[PDB]
């Protein structure tokens, strides 16, 4: 009764053919171009909505507290003294602690004067934690532009690659996002 | 010229090739075709790293395989 | 006192390494611990998934030198990738204490810098991992994208390349060891491991 | 070396430091020779107190909090947190906002099943496509980053009036490109397990929850569907215009890890069909075409209508959760993520209970580890799709 | 591989304020900070974008106003001037203090000029602002910019 | 005094960029790099450009 | 099962240390003021912290030997250590490797 | 050398030219091939770590350990050097003698087994008439350092991991011995010079892989379970793996011993079942086609370099096959790998030994003499 000996050798040779096939198809993975976004020299561009570091304009601020009452932890320290010579609110030393911030930009949407805008800046690492307390002149700085650094080849991620492209590595020369924009169908139809 | 000295000369030439010359050629081949290489060519250049590895280790703190600064224009 | 939380004057400590051989060996030492930097595979919350997004193929974890380790004994670095609760905090201090002495901590996300969105109305969240561990680099962003984490790793490498080899001795613990006798009642172990074999699952 | 060798059953810790993507839970199992006799799961290492935080947060400032329970499909949490004051105040959503919600939730279901699928194949022993699953998950990340601003969790996308912002100018095209890319990948993932006898030997009869025992233990989602129950809350509750498409709930009859695998793979294959059928029937189509049609055709002609908007009356931050209570739910990637809201005409809720989809599936884990071996623990824990931020919350 | 001597400390003592150009991949300039610290200096490595209005943060008292998370009041904290508090709380026979700014990018030209003039005016204070970029570690004086 | 002032409307003309045909509001001018504010979307974005890739509009 | 309360600047460790091992004892508990040296710890303030710790462990008599009470003792000792640092009797280290000011930045007294 | 090239004879003769003894000249010659072989094993472990981190990256469509040297070339060296700099840990009641000796006992015979490997005819440390049998006997000392590293930690899950690794490491000694036994049948000896010399007759047709098609498979699968690799090794088996208490240079000893065992096993696949140094064309055929003698020193140098390249090509090919097969195969648990060791590789090794004995008795001109 050799029905379990030939089945044994059949299971062995089927596993051997499976290992040979999987070894042939893992050898076809080495020929593919690596999808690695090589960070310090290939900083990938964030999208047009990113919610990075919050930017603040000290002159466009009516010194309300809507940016505090919509923040989930009431984080922005806005303090004002009322000047009865002018009878306005007169902000002094706005600040946001970016070690406590969760970067939801609730304060950006519910800003009545469009004072708080959000940036593309995410490289905010510090050695001291208390350096993350950005005051009104610290967070009123112009953010780091990824496409204007002469050591970075910037990469559009997936939603800005035109209409058939999956990875932004083979891009020849700055091809746009997907196609037409609402200033085209107004000319079309 | 003595033939013992010529055998030592081809020993020194083979050592200078194995440690300095062809490791520099392998480095100049690897900042060259690495992505245009196939799987078999990748196995061949990995063999070239394997065989000339003491020469690649000697030449390692002197090559600067960082990307060049961009033009921004 | 006129300075509330003061710094203190040191004892004029200087190595004064006028030697250039030992300076280059210090360079080799700092480059070797800099370019290896094996982190602990430590998770606990949301941020770990972005940490896992570094270990994948789109952003590469290995191309700075660092492969994740399972045991803390082989771990060179710990990226605290999530919220530390009151329950997780002694476990985290234990797995930091189980590492060899040239060890580095990165407070990843707002939950380990200050306990970011749980710094207001939480009763069981440690407000910052630096209430437990000496932290080297702080990393903002609630889910900091993996470019920000391997920016924190770049700043950690800038921190590591400064470390002097004669300055080993800051890696100490400096015991104080005040022992006091107490009069508290010992309680039995409440959590033993008996879940289905406990004689209350079978019948009401 | 004070480890003796007894004849009594030992105890394996499997503590909160998991060296893989397993969360923070202890799994103190006994396992005398190999048979797991007892299993006490210790829970609460990520209990940060969302139910007590919620009582001191307005709903417009609790939306950044609700991504942190199921933090692989984050917007599903917003899909109940928005829907809880939506059905007290009776605020209607537009049709375009509802279809955008369906698209975001089905992309989140695909991403949640991908993040389950990576560690599950790594625990079962495949461990080759772990690095290939994060690539399509990064595709979903970059889709979410265009619209919602952030990646997989920290979206403020869902609002009481619908959706915070409409889609970008190239979003529908790239989402169709991702679906055309992703349709063969789920077939590859199914053939990885089912066309390999060692894996189906590892997954057959491992965890033998019954049909009625799954209903008694309160299991939901793919753990309930794999036991035999055709119970999807998108079909049971006529929820958020999911009935405008033609998809079939995937079920299996066994209830083991292979059945849960098959249900989750077919859930991916059905969710991508829902994505296609929602992108086709998007009111106004893509945002570039809809914005152009409401630009050139005056300020009229039904493209400025209510059901073609992204937001249904964008509300003030001082919106009062009115007096009354009910219990909303979604079918997330693990099914029955529910919110019990008892708001009492205050700006804050009075009680915000979170019914998590996998806190009630992790209580079956001692029952599922009864007659199993040691190396089948992490498979069974792999098949639950547990995420400890929802289990603890 | 580039056995660097102690020329960096000599260029620091010459210029007073030098802009570093570090490769962006990590720690290849901290060898110069360790060379600088071995000659008797005290380096103060801190991140530049966290500082705001360097005339006020470095040498003036500045109210920090930390984060109240909806619980405390405004509670202004008056931090001492960083350069003068770290210079007075120093050994009197030390070589001086060095501000090691690790993000010279995302700062203005006015702050660079102020940092150079600040290193010129008070005697023992040097800055090594890291404006980054270059393929090797190379430094210039903070003269033109 | 004639150069690019903060407070007006702009539109980008750099063709090989993610931000193309985008109208924005210029907010701050330091050292030539112009940072403009984009109202498009629920969150207001601030993206930095230079004067070599910007030009003001005449229509609005 | 070793009962302990390990945070920064205090370690409680209910038990006694032998060589480099702490053995879990019932009726004693140790104390490891600043095991990472963020503070300077002259002997006057060190004796003050030791006396405050013995007063705290005497006032905690009669309760359970849970980790909750050990964490309460360690947290009260943490508040005392921060009060000594705020009074000016204790300085920051400045020879450490981190220098992150885990108990507040330096600041002047009034303004 | 003039008549040939013999660096041993030339070194002993030129060291006797200073005024030393003959036995003292031999004693001073003695550390030089041993130091050369330790250099070969050290560059082999660095090549193995580099190839492991680069081919694994190329499989997963990543880029390997960049920014450490030009390519990732200095990536293993830093991974060596950092482990020299890290402190000790000593897990809480550890034995402090067996703990430090466990890595030493598990990596000393693997280094000692590098006498057996030739890179050419008399390009080795010693011929050693019981060569591969001594390699198998020395490789049998590994599940004593494994049990030593398991026991000397005061925690469990490493004692369990140590017993698990020792039960894995003895399940594949006997199929390894049977697969080497078939080659020792076909080679009429155990010395590796004689094993390669019975294959370097017709270049590539006299290689043992064509005459042992299943013996090569048994040896390769059994040697991939002795090196702790592939399926026979992402949550750990239980929580820990017999080396979760080793931190600095002792974990470095474990880490380098694994790859040194991998390089040695690949070299012995190249030596036993393939040509150890033989070109696929026989070398004396090229020597008679060139017309120059096979004893003049430049053809000696060219043939020695060609033999070293052939050895390193085949050793690299099997290291490459191991790094591919680490990501090819599914990871099997402990019971399936012990069933592969006892219930599959041992009966196939026994039936291979029986059929190669029948083939040597029946056709003795094809299988040895
Ligand atoms: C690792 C660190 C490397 C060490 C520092 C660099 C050294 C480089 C110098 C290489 C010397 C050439 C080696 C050689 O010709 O070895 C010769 C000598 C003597 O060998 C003699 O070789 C003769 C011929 O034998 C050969 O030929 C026989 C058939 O006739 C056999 O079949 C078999 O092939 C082989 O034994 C004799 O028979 C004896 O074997 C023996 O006397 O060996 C020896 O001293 C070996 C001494 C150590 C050599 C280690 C490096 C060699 C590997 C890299 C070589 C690459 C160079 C080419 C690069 C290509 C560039 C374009
Ligand atoms: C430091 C200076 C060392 C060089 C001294 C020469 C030497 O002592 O070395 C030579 C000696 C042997 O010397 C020979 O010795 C012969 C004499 O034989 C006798 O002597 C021998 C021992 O000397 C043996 O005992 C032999 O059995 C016996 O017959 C000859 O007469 C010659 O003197 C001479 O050729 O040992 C050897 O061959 C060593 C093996 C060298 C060849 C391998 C080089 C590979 C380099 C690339 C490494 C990167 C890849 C690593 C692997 C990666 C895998 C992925
Ligand atoms: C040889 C040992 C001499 C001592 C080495 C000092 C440390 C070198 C360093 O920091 O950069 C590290 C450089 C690599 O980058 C290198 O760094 C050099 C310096 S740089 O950016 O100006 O850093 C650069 O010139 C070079 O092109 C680049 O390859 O070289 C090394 O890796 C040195 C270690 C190799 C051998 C040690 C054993
Ligand atoms: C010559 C050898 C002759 C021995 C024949 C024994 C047959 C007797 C029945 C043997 C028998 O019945 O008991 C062996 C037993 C399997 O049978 P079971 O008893 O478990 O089956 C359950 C019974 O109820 C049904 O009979 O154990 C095993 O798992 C090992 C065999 C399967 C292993 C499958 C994998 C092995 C091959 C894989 C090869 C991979 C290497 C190639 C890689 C390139
Ligand atoms: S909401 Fe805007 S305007 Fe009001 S205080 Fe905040 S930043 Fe200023
Ligand atoms: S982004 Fe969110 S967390 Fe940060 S300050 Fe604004 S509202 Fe608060
Ligand atoms: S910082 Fe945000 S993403 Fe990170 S753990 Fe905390 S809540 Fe989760």
């Amino acid at each position: 009764f050799l029905n379990q000996i030939t089945n044994y050798a059949k299971e062995a040779v089927q596993s051997a053919k499976y290992i040979g096939q999987g070894l042939s198809v893992t050898f076809d993975h080495m020929r593919r171009r690596p999808i690695t976004v090589q960070y310090p020299y290939e900083k990938l561009i964030p999208s047009e909505r990113f919610r990075g570091r919050i930017h603040f304009e000290f002159d466009k601020c009516i010194a309300c507290e809507v940016c505090v009452r919509v923040c989930p932890i009431n984080l922005p320290v806005v303090d004002w003294v009322f000047n009865k010579e002018l009878k306005k609110k007169e902000l002094k030393h706005y600040s946001i602690d970016f070690g406590v911030c969760i970067f939801c930009a609730n304060c950006v949407e519910y800003c009545p004067t469009n004072c708080l805008s959000v940036t593309e800046e995410y490289e905010l690492a510090t050695y001291d934690r208390h350096e993350l307390n950005y005051d009104s002149v610290a967070m009123g700085r112009i953010p780091y532009k990824v496409t204007q650094d002469p050591m970075v080849t910037p990469i559009r991620e997936f939603a800005y690659l035109p209409a058939g492209v999956m990875s932004g590595h083979d891009l020849p020369a700055g091809a746009q996002r997907a196609g037409e924009r609402p200033e085209a169908i107004a000319n079309t139809a | 010229v003595s033939t013992e000295l010529l055998v030592l000369g081809v020993y020194g030439a083979l050592a200078g090739l194995y440690l300095l010359v062809v490791p520099a050629i392998v480095y100049a081949y690897l900042n060259a075709r690495w992505y245009v290489a196939s799987s078999f060519e990748r196995a061949f250049m990995y063999f070239l790293v394997t065989f000339f590895f003491p020469g690649l280790l000697l030449l390692a703190p002197f090559i600067n395989f960082r990307p060049q600064p961009r033009s921004l224009n | 006192p006129a300075i509330l939380n003061p710094i203190a004057r040191p004892e004029v400590p200087q190595e004064l390494a006028e030697n250039i051989i030992l300076t280059s060996l210090n360079d080799v030492y700092d480059w070797a611990r800099l370019s290896s930097l094996w982190p602990l595979m430590y998770g606990t919350a949301c941020c770990f998934i972005e940490f896992a997004a570094m270990i994948g193929s789109r952003f590469d974890f290995d191309r700075f030198g660092l492969v994740p380790r399972n045991s803390p004994r082989q771990a060179d670095l710990i990226i605290t990738s999530g919220t530390i609760t009151m329950k997780m905090a002694p476990a985290l201090v234990r797995l930091y204490e189980q590492m060899p002495s040239p060890k580095y901590v990165i407070a990843m996300g707002a939950c380990t810098i200050t306990g970011g969105m749980f710094s207001s109305d939480s009763y069981s969240a440690v407000r910052g991992v630096d209430k437990l561990i000496p932290v080297d680099v702080y990393l903002p962003g609630c889910p900091p994208r993996p470019e920000a984490i391997m920016d924190a790793i770049v700043k950690l490498r800038k921190k590591i390349a400064n470390e002097h080899i004669n300055e080993r001795g800051n890696l100490a613990q400096t015991h104080r060891l005040f022992t006091a006798k107490h009069k508290m009642k010992p309680v039995p172990p409440i959590l033993t491991g008996q879940y289905l074999n406990a004689p209350s699952r079978q019948a009401p | 070396p004070k480890i003796e060798t007894r004849t009594e059953p030992m105890v394996i810790n499997m503590g909160p430091h998991h060296p893989s993507m397993h969360g923070v839970l202890r799994l103190m199992v006994t396992l005398d020779g190999e048979d797991v006799i007892d299993c006490e799961p210790v829970i609460g290492y990520l209990h940060r107190g969302m139910e007590k935080i919620a009582e001191n947060r307005t709903n417009i400032m609790f939306i950044p909090y609700v991504s942190r329970w199921d933090y692989a499909a984050g917007m599903f949490n917003e899909a109940v947190t928005v829907n809880a004051p939506e059905k007290l105040a009776g605020i209607p959503v537009p049709k375009r906002a509802s279809y955008i919600r369906v698209i975001m939730l089905e992309l989140n279901r695909i991403a949640n099943h991908l993040l389950w699928l990576g560690p599950f194949l790594a625990d079962v022993g495949a461990q080759t496509p772990f690095f290939y699953i994060f690539r399509e998950r990064e595709y979903i990340y970059d889709l979410f980053e265009a619209a919602t601003g952030m990646r997989f969790i920290n979206n403020n996308y869902f609002r009481i009036g619908g959706v915070a912002a409409d889609l970008t100018y190239g979003w529908v095209t790239k989402c169709r490109d991702f679906c055309d890319y992703f349709l063969p990948k789920v077939d590859e993932y199914e053939r990885l397990i089912t066309n390999n006898p060692i894996f189906v030997r590892r997954l057959q009869g491992v965890g033998k929850i019954s049909r009625e025992e799954a209903i008694n233990w309160g299991l939901s989602g793919p753990m309930l569907r794999a036991s035999g129950v055709k119970w999807d809350l998108r079909k049971v509750d006529h929820y958020e215009c999911y009935d405008d498409f033609d998809w079939d709930v995937p079920v299996a009859t066994e209830g083991d890890c292979l059945a849960r695998y098959i249900v989750r793979i077919q859930e991916m294959r059905e969710s991508v069909k829902i994505i296609r059928q929602a992108l086709d029937g998007l009111p106004g189509g893509p945002y570039e075409n809809l914005e152009a049609k409401r630009m050139l055709e005056g300020a009229k002609s039904e493209w400025n209508g209510f059901d073609y908007q992204y937001i249904g009356k964008k509300l003030s931050p001082t919106f009062k959760i009115p007096k009354g209570e009910h219990y909303v739910r979604v079918e997330s990637g693990k099914g029955e993520l529910g919110i019990y809201l008892i708001g009492d005409d205050n700006v804050f809720p009075w009680r915000w209970k979170i019914r998590p989809p996998d806190f009630n599936n992790l209580q079956v884990l001692p029952q599922l580890l009864k007659g199993m071996k040691v190396a089948d623990i992490v498979a069974i824990l792999g098949s639950i799709d547990v995420i400890m931020g929802s289990v603890d919350r | 591989g580039l056995l660097a001597g102690y020329q960096f400390v000599k260029d620091l003592e010459s210029a007073g304020a030098l802009a570093l150009f570090v490769p962006p991949e990590g720690g290849f300039e901290g060898r110069y900070q360790r060379r600088l610290r071995s000659k008797g200096y005290t380096t103060l490595p801190m991140s530049a974008p966290g500082l705001g209005d360097l005339a006020a943060y470095l040498t003036q008292e500045h109210g920090i106003r930390p984060a109240h998370t909806g619980k405390e009041d405004i509670r202004v904290y008056f931090q001492p001037p960083l350069v003068t508090y770290h210079l007075e709380n120093l050994p009197p026979n030390a070589k001086g203090l060095v501000l090691w700014l690790i993000d010279g990018k995302r700062l203005s030209k006015q702050e660079f000029a102020y940092l150079a003039q600040l290193t010129q005016t008070l005697p023992k204070f040097k800055v090594v602002v890291e404006v980054g970029g270059d393929r090797v570690v190379r430094w210039e004086p903070l003269a033109d910019w | 005094i004639m150069t690019i002032l903060p407070g007006m409307t702009v539109k980008v003309t750099n063709p090989n960029d993610t931000y193309y045909q985008f109208q924005g509001i210029v907010q701050r001018i330091t050292d030539g790099k112009v940072a403009v504010l984009f109202e498009g979307g629920n969150w207001d974005k601030l993206v930095t450009f230079q004067a070599s890739e910007l030009e003001p509009v005449v229509v609005t | 099962m070793l009962l302990k309360s390990t945070t920064r600047h205090v370690h409680i460790y209910a038990g006694h240390v032998v060589d480099g091992e702490v053995h879990p004892d019932t009726e004693t508990l140790t104390l490891n003021v600043d095991p990472d040296n963020e503070l300077e710890w002259n002997e006057a303030a060190l004796a003050k912290v030791e006396a405050k710790f013995r007063e705290l462990v005497a006032n905690a008599a009669g309760e359970d030997l849970t980790e909750y009470n050990l964490r309460r003792i360690g947290s009260d000792l943490e508040h005392f250590i921060r009060s000594l640092l705020m009074q000016g009797e204790i300085g920051y280290n400045l020879n450490s490797r981190v220098r992150n000011y885990s108990l507040g930045i330096p600041r002047v007294n009034h303004s | 050398m003039e008549s040939g090239i013999d660096l041993q004879g030339q070194f002993i003769s030129a060291l006797q030219s200073l005024g030393l003894s003959h036995d003292l000249a031999k004693l001073l010659w003695l550390p030089l091939p041993m130091l050369m072989m330790l250099i070969v094993a050290t560059v082999g472990v660095l090549v193995a770590v580099w190839l492991e981190r680069k081919i694994s990256a190329a499989v997963q469509q990543r880029i390997g350990p960049e920014y450490i040297g030009p390519l990732g070339i200095l990536a293993p060296l830093a991974d060596g050097l950092k482990l020299i700099f890290k402190e000790d840990v000593l897990p809480a009641n550890s034995d402090r003698w067996l703990f430090t000796l466990g890595p030493a006992v598990v990596v000393i015979p693997v280094f000692l087994s590098y006498i057996i490997v030739p890179f050419g005819q008399n390009l080795l440390i010693s011929n050693l008439a019981m060569g591969v049998f001594l390699w198998i006997a020395l490789s049998s000392i590994a599940p004593i350092g494994l049990l030593m590293a398991g026991y000397a930690s005061n925690n469990k899950y490493s004692l369990l991991g140590g017993l698990r690794a020792a039960a894995q490491s003895i399940s594949y000694e006997i199929p390894l011995a049977l697969a080497v036994l078939a080659v020792a049948m076909m080679s009429n000896g155990l010395g590796t010079v004689e094993i390669v010399e019975q294959q370097s007759q017709y270049g590539i047709l006299s290689w043992n892989v064509w005459r042992q098609p299943i013996g090569f498979l048994v040896f390769w699968i059994a040697a991939l379970a002795e090196c702790e690799r592939l399926p026979f090794d992402a949550e750990e088996e239980l929580v820990a793996g017999y080396q979760t208490e080793y931190a600095g240079m002792k974990f470095a000893l474990f880490y380098l011993g694994a790859y040194v065992n991998l390089v040695l096993s690949a070299l012995l696949v190249s030596v036993l079942y393939f040509g150890g140094w033989s070109f696929p064309i026989p070398l004396e055929t090229i020597a008679n086609l060139l017309g120059v003698s096979e004893t003049n020193p430049f053809l000696q140098i060219a043939f020695a370099v060609l033999g070293i390249t052939m050895t390193l090509i085949k050793a690299y090919f099997f290291v490459f096959l191991a790094i591919l097969l680490r990501w090819t195969v599914p990871r099997v648990r402990i019971d399936q790998l012990l069933d592969l060791g006892w219930k599959f590789l041992l009966p196939v090794g026994l039936v291979n030994l029986l059929l190669t004995a029948g083939l040597k008795l029946a056709f003795p001109v094809a299988f040895g003499g």
